[PDB]
């Protein structure tokens, strides 16, 4: 995986250059607001649970074919499987939050994804609408104005929905 | 890749857990060490063209043989002197990479892996390299936290040689 | 433990590694976010006996039929009230710890490891837990990232139950 | 493993109490100095190889039965083991002198190492000597006042020769 | 899937054996048990509307406190109401199931393997059920070997919540 | 995996329903018949080694190409993975008749056989004759009026050259 | 290894003896009394979790330094490990009834136990306690005259009663 | 020891499981099969020194050239119609065990296991004890589940043998 | 397939390494042998029928009833005296074939793995083919190394039957 | 694997045929030159280093796209992983050239070789430019009439080329 | 260790195999080889002191920079001088054990394994050593085949330095 | 394990010396003699079977209380065992023998044992009985002048008998 800084050294490395200024002070501005960057996994993380369960609870409510018997979704084992995944892909949308960079999301969790729900018969479109929930929740959990000092989080707060973005487009 | 934020998520991953306060300690501690950091790499940057060349000046000094030697190892002739200039360069290159990363990963990744074989397969001796490694360390003007982090790479480096 | 110095540590050595700049960096972090955390335990510490309290008044309020029902698994009577009472001690004193630790190691070893095992054989219901806990949360008086990492650690614990 | 924090609050859980304020102050009065051990850390860590091949080209030169034909330190595989010895011995010092405890070194590196060298039929009474030496050097590359800010670092040189004398009495 | 004859046969499998007398007497027992079994799987069936009502009632009547509070895992509301009914139908379903197939196979594949995680995600207390399932157990009516083998599964079910 | 009892109920699990009582009435009617279901699992399994044997040479005596030398049963070590090969396939025959199911004959053993044998370049069709002989065999010694209570077993008799066809028909 | 029929086979086998009548007339008697046998395993195994945490509730009520903060039952982990061992026990119990030998009580369980929980630091004399305890509540269990076909059970009873002790004596 | 009851146990063993109905079927269906396995070991032991010197003989006729040839593996002897007449005991012994413990357990362990070493390195041909084999099997007299019970046996031997 | 040359490079590379002056000294020790060997192999090729057919006649002098005795297993017509001709040209094939080969390996591939399989289950005794190559041993008329290596081959195969 | 030996030995085997006399004189013919075939062993062995060396080198020099910065040779790991393939393929050439027959080089080495580079998306047509640089050194290494016995060796010499081109037409 | 004679065991020990003809070439070519091997090892023997000195002064020549440049790792006094002469000797003498042995072995066994560590940590140029042993491939006057394998272990030394 | 050679090799490179030309003379007096050793080898392998069988054979007549019912050698399982180990000291005899040193024979066979033979309840000195027959029944074969250049072999003899007696009381 790539965090926010190897990624750009990587990219040098194989033009053979060094980092521009640009490009340092570009990582610099990225520096100075990783305060932000931090309340926000810290508050997704303080929450997994209730979003992966809210999430799971709504996505339930609006396509009760997925619980229904014979259902990808019936029996507590595959119930369990299903929580489980949204778990797993919120966490890793975490690391990337933290990373600052998409590529631990991308190589480990989404890459290959469509065709394993593919050959499991799971609804991988139903996934998506799982990951939009929680990406809606998330979002509004970490911009809670409450506990924290105000500023603005605009521009993280819109990497965070790209990766939840990546996230969903990855299974539909 | 050793850095702290890659590190940090690796960790977390192979347990199967989400970031706890310790990786977000990692980072703080990543991101107030960043802002010397970059400014070192970026300094080190702007001082590529005399280190590299008064590396190359010093190791030539250190070792006069490597100018006056037949052989392709050797940098007697244009090629090798241009040779060494680039490796150089390279170490130089990979040092301000790992200021920026905030660890060891880049050199590790893109030099020290394989640094005995290549050495030992186009015989290269680790001297030549530790002595412009050395000179380095003792005109490039940095000062502060750079400094000690953009040292602590380049004796990284030179304990990768012994 | 989960700790960001035994961390450092046992991936360094994982790896056969001296420390680099990562692990210091890792450690640079922790000891200022020590300055915080050690005296939020220390303000958590003074406040035991009350919070503790509160919460155990708080989840009976909230769960009534805990301080009624016959059985070995309720606080019907003075032995359950006391036992009720010594876990959210329990409780209190890990979150300490971990501030202590600056990680959640301490409550991973001693509390949350087999807590699942724990809950189900005595038949305890995490939601009491996370009552008393969502008490503590909302009376510790804390403030900064004092109460923002005691928060996370409640909120792991919180997480560790549901 | 434990360290200066975790150390405590185990010694306090096995008890069933939080620390005492007096027990955290003694903490705080370790972070207050810890620039200076992350100092000594990369320090040591800077001339680990200088370090380790003086202190054994010495004790080659002391002991030179060692090298000798049929020595327990001819061949270069049995020298390689020697060398890596060495470099064990002082990583897992600097790893105590990072964690600010001990436990590392003893439970990983030192706890069952001399009945090791027992069954090789190791001289582990010049392996000490070795630590020894290793110890002199390292706690001389501490104490340098080149390119750093000066202070007060007695303390900490005190802690690192109990570590280094740790290992030392462990194989002797 | 544990049944009798899976089991006979995926033993004699596993050591790349025919089938021999041993694996013949384990089929002989289970179509002597299938008996009275599968009546019993018969019974339940015809009763399952009433047992189903029953257990949910009996539930509601040992805490009170799951039809007042408000929350999606309580049944204050119509919609846990039939959430609860639907989870006891799917329990007695499995036991017919396993009076079916002479074996706890249906029950762990279809709802043993993760229950723990679905209780504790959904919060739901496992007491519940088993308040359902021991008033199952006593209004079912079977009788002779037929309740003995319904029974085994019905604290097996119990044993699997506590 | 599935016997006569489970296969039922997985399909009636994704309909989220429970047995009928005619699926029940004709699980009985499987169960008032098990003695000679198991009488021919006993008769078969004791005749293994001569059934398997006699199909063998029969085979080999039709089909003499396949021991000629460069025949794919020439040389001992393809012979006795021929032998072997028919010994399996019997084996999950029987493992077919005492489930009441052929799930297990289709899912460990046919699945995948074929492409073997081609990548392999064994002739599945020798391979399907073999199981035909052994088939014939097998049936003409489940019926043996000797040493035993007389009765109609027809039914066991067909489902049994059902799994037989089975694999003769995946092999080649 | 042993049932109640093969450790007399064993015993057989080793003088080169054939079973004698008396031997087999036991071995008879025994099978009179099976379903008395399957009927406690039954109720000891229907009855496991509650035996169990009865039994821990119990031994922690008379032996709080256990659950004290140092107690080795202190900690949810040591809990955790501490209610299964006892489950455990319980399950290779059960076991011994069930093959009518201790065979497998002593070789897959008990065997080096005590030397396990001598290096754990665990009081093995807190374990045979819990055994006790939880051979006291089976013993209640098994006897319980409600829903049963009433007949004397006493020599099954006292033969589960020795499994127990072998089990609180290999501990301590 | 392939039987019933230990196979059941180790199957209900190697899944860290409390036996269920599906052991205890096994079990039944032992017990219910003991009764005739009892009582045919009974009989076979009562019938041993007839069957076996019938055995002994239906050998020498089938294969005569086992009592002229001169040679350490055969019976022209003494010596080797003892060695006959013990080693057809031992089978006979095997199959009664067989039916004491209910499967090929002690047959496998005592016998079976290494048959074929023996019979290669000592020159014994297996058809000879085939053929004893199958005389036992038609002079043993037993009837019912008891005769099909040792035949399995038998047939288990002649196949461990072809 | 066990040769020198095969098994000096295996060796080699279950090792990651060059051939060195061992494999060297394998390779001089198989081809000195092969001038022998060949030889050897070419010569036993012209004495294929009548070491063959005397085989054959020696084994049926030894055991006259594998031509009396009725039974697909016996050579009692020409169906049977061809089957057993034509395995003895096998066996005398591999030893050419191992002459040729310098080593077993030919024997082991085509032979020897599944021969107890084979003759156990075509009730087929190893003492006859033992005494055919006892016969071939006997009157094969090789000299020097060709007759040692020949024979080595001859009573490996004569050791593998017993 | 097969040498020249064991290759016309399975060739025969196949046939039911021993082998005929001329394929015996053939191989007696290969016999009689063993000696230079062992010389060329030894000869390309000993130079193995230099060979591979001078070979990258001069592959380096002519293709710089290889080693500058993004190419597939760049950095000292993948430089020495090419280094390595360079030298497996010419040890395993080697044992080509010693076992008398390519088999070794073909399932050990070439097979699936390709389809691996193509997924490393590594240059093999380069790796053939590599092993057709090491061939002819190897065949001037052989050709050296120094320190030898004067004799023919052009045969062997080809025989040797047709290995060198084996290897080249599976990566290209 | 590398030889013809226990790698021939070893391979047939790893098979659990007993020896035949082709551990007996092994052998063969083992001791067709010693004839020679051993006299080039008593050879080279009675001309040690000459070889060694010649080398010495051969790298000397080559490199003259090793006998002026300060530091312990070169020969610009007695003592470093001495540790020339001394690995020079060793390296011969391992020359020796190997044409004593029939095999790298020895070689491998007391010097390869971890002479990249040694060279690398002591600062010990490779080239030096090479040089050493091309003079003395040179002038160790050698013959026949004695004088091929001789240099066979020179060579591998060689590529083991580069 | 060593070889005669490299025995010679380790006790010459413990004093870091080189082979004295007495030494290198010895070797070449066993260099001399090899085609013997060989001889041995091939003549003791070429009768394993009938060596240890009739070894066996012979030692179960003796000793009749092995195979008698509870005997060590009763059960074919364990007269398997017996034979194969029997067979076993055969074959490190050879290796041995091969090898011109001991220490195959030592290391990877009779070391420890009589201590498994303890455990095991095996009499070690029938062991050693039956050893001692092979050995006998070896040398004989080894001396037989026919099919054989006549010469002297008695040191070999020696020898062996050495390695025979060798195993033989390492049994006890
Ligand atoms: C280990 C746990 C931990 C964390 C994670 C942490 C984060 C953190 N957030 C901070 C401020 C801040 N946090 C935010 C974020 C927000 N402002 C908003 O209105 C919203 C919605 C957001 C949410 C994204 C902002 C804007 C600041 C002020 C500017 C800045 O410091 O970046 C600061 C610096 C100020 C301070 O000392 O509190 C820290 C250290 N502190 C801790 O102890």
């Amino acid at each position: 995986m790539f965090d926010a800084f190897t990624k750009v050294v990587s990219q040098a490395d194989t033009r053979g250059e060094m980092l521009s200024t640009a490009q340092i002070d570009a990582l610099s501005q990225m520096v100075a607001e990783s305060n932000k960057r931090l309340d926000v996994v810290n508050r997704i993380t303080s929450n997994a649970s209730t979003i992966v369960s809210n999430a799971a609870r709504s996505l339930f409510a609006e396509q009760p074919q997925l619980i229904a018997p014979g259902g990808n979704a019936y029996t507590s084992t595959r119930m369990a499987a299903c929580l489980r995944d949204m778990e797993i892909i919120l966490r890793y949308v975490t690391y990337a939050v933290f990373a600052g960079d998409a590529s631990v999301l991308e190589d480990r969790c989404l890459n290959g994804l469509r065709e394993t729900y593919l050959a499991l018969g799971t609804p991988g479109s139903s996934v998506a609408v799982g990951v939009g929930k929680m990406k809606e929740a998330a979002l509004a959990i970490v911009n809670d104005p409450a506990g924290i000092t105000p500023g603005d989080c605009s521009a993280l707060a819109s990497e965070i929905a790209s990766y939840f973005d990546r996230a969903c487009a990855a299974v539909s | 890749m050793k850095t702290p934020l890659t590190e940090a998520v690796s960790v977390a991953d192979s347990q199967g857990r989400f970031l706890s306060s310790t990786e977000i300690q990692v980072a703080f501690g990543r991101f107030r060490q960043a802002k010397a950091g970059l400014e070192a790499a970026k300094a080190l940057t702007s001082k590529a063209d005399s280190l590299i060349s008064g590396a190359a000046q010093a190791v030539y000094n250190k070792f006069p043989y490597t100018t006056q030697m037949q052989g392709p190892n050797y940098a007697a002739d244009q090629r090798g002197k241009d040779k060494c200039a680039r490796d150089i360069g390279y170490y130089l290159r990979m040092v301000t990479y790992c200021l920026i990363a905030g660890g060891t990963g880049p050199m590790d990744e893109y030099l020290i892996a394989g640094i005995d074989e290549i050495n030992r397969t186009f015989e290269l001796s680790p001297s030549w390299y530790i002595e412009a490694l050395k000179y380095i360390k003792a005109n490039h003007g940095l000062s502060g936290d750079a400094a000690v982090e953009a040292n602590s790479y380049l004796d990284y480096a030179i304990n990768a040689l012994s």
